[PDB]
């Protein structure tokens, strides 16, 4: 099984390297949000 | 700093640890100030011929 693995396992060990790098550093978030699903500008929903 | 294989990582210190690693550095410092005289005790001797 180990000489072929699944598609699952390579996201789990690629991702597991991602996030283990960040803990690492300083992570300066950025938080994007979108106002309307219909593309609309100036358009928003409280909901 | 040191790499674990891949990227950097800050990798953690005990107080044996570091009373052993400024020992070590006090200890090179020594040994590198010895030989940089007796390189330099050489070279005044050996100005002439």
């Amino acid at each position: 099984k180990g000489m072929f693995r699944t598609v699952g396992q390579l996201y789990k060990e690629q991702l597991a390297k991602l996030m283990a790098t960040l803990r690492n550093t300083n992570p300066n978030f950025v938080r994007c949000i979108i106002p309307n699903h219909e593309k609309k500008a100036g358009k928003l929903d409280p909901h | 700093r040191i790499k674990v294989g891949r990227d950097y990582v800050q990798k953690a210190q005990t107080k044996e640890q570091a009373d052993f690693a400024i020992e070590a550095l006090a200890k090179a410092t020594y040994e590198r100030m010895f030989r940089w005289l007796v390189l330099r005790i050489n070279k005044a001797l050996d100005k002439t011929k």
